[PDB]
């Protein structure tokens, strides 16, 4: 219909999973909460799981 | 047993360029590089902000 989402949040563990699971691309800045990093890792595509370990280090 | 070995596991947290401090990681000192103890002035230059927003918590 001509609508899409570009959700932004500090706490992915608090945003409902019904919408974050629909994000096809991700813009991931530094994350320091382990409960949020684990969620963003599990939600990411498989090919990017290896390269995803940079999130605590990005500055 | 033949000799005494003393090994410390140490984590990087930030880098000095000169007379200032940069925070980061992914930085590797080459082996055999010397290791020193931190002087107190170098420590207290960090943990200190501008006088307009200093809160001496202890």
């Amino acid at each position: 219909y001509g609508l899409s989402l570009m959700v932004v949040s500090q706490r992915p563990s608090e945003v409902s999973d019904t919408i974050l699971s629909q994000c096809n691309n991700f813009i991931n800045l530094r994350l320091t909460n382990i409960n949020d990093q684990n969620y963003i890792k599990n939600l990411l595509p498989d090919n990017s799981r290896s390269i995803s370990e940079i999130l605590p280090t990005l500055g | 047993k033949d000799e005494d070995i003393f090994i410390l596991t140490v984590q990087p947290v930030g880098i000095f360029k000169g007379e200032e401090f940069f925070q980061g990681n992914s930085m590797l000192p080459s082996p055999t590089e010397p290791v020193f103890l931190v002087e107190d002035d170098i420590l207290n230059k960090i943990f200190s902000n501008e006088k307009t927003k200093i809160f001496h918590l202890g």
